[PDB]
């Protein structure tokens, strides 16, 4: 008894959002996946509304304890 | 054609490109206006990655298509 809304601007963004959430760790402060190259544990959150630096292993902020104990893997 | 490049920030950008544009030229056109280095651009199109040596036609990318821009870190 009601006409449903129609759109096509879906599935491509969804499948990209799913693939990124499984291939990259979510930033602790903004739940946004952040890319990691090489083997340094020094992660810088790629979201402008964040800037948060974090240890890829520890899920907490970047600190001297993380620089001595595992700067890289 | 206009495409949309959706960053991991939430800033989505407009970009004018041809079906014949190489993925390298798409990244250079992102660097021009956004300042973002091409070697730090991981383009994703529906799970698939865009290789720099391919074109927009090689991925069947049409007008109004929305690409994911993942920003690669150096650590
Ligand atoms: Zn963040
Ligand atoms: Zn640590």
């Amino acid at each position: 008894t009601v006409d449903p809304n129609r759109a096509a601007e879906a599935r491509w963004d969804e499948a990209s959002n799913v693939t990124i959430k499984v291939s990259t760790k979510p930033c602790p402060k903004c739940r946004t996946p952040t890319e990691r190259d090489g083997g340094c544990m020094h992660m810088v959150c790629t979201r402008a509304g964040c800037g948060f630096e974090w240890c890829w292993v520890c899920q907490t902020e970047w600190t001297r304890d993380c620089m001595g104990a595992h700067w890289f893997g | 054609m206009q495409i949309f490049v959706k960053t991991l920030t939430g800033k989505t950008i407009t970009l004018e490109v041809e079906p014949s544009d190489t993925i390298e030229n798409v990244k250079a056109k992102i660097q021009d206006k956004e300042g973002i280095p091409p070697d730090q651009q991981r383009l994703i199109f529906a799970g698939k990655q865009l290789e720099d040596g391919r074109t927009l036609s090689d991925y069947n990318i049409q007008k109004e298509s929305t690409l994911h821009l993942v920003l690669r870190l150096r650590g």
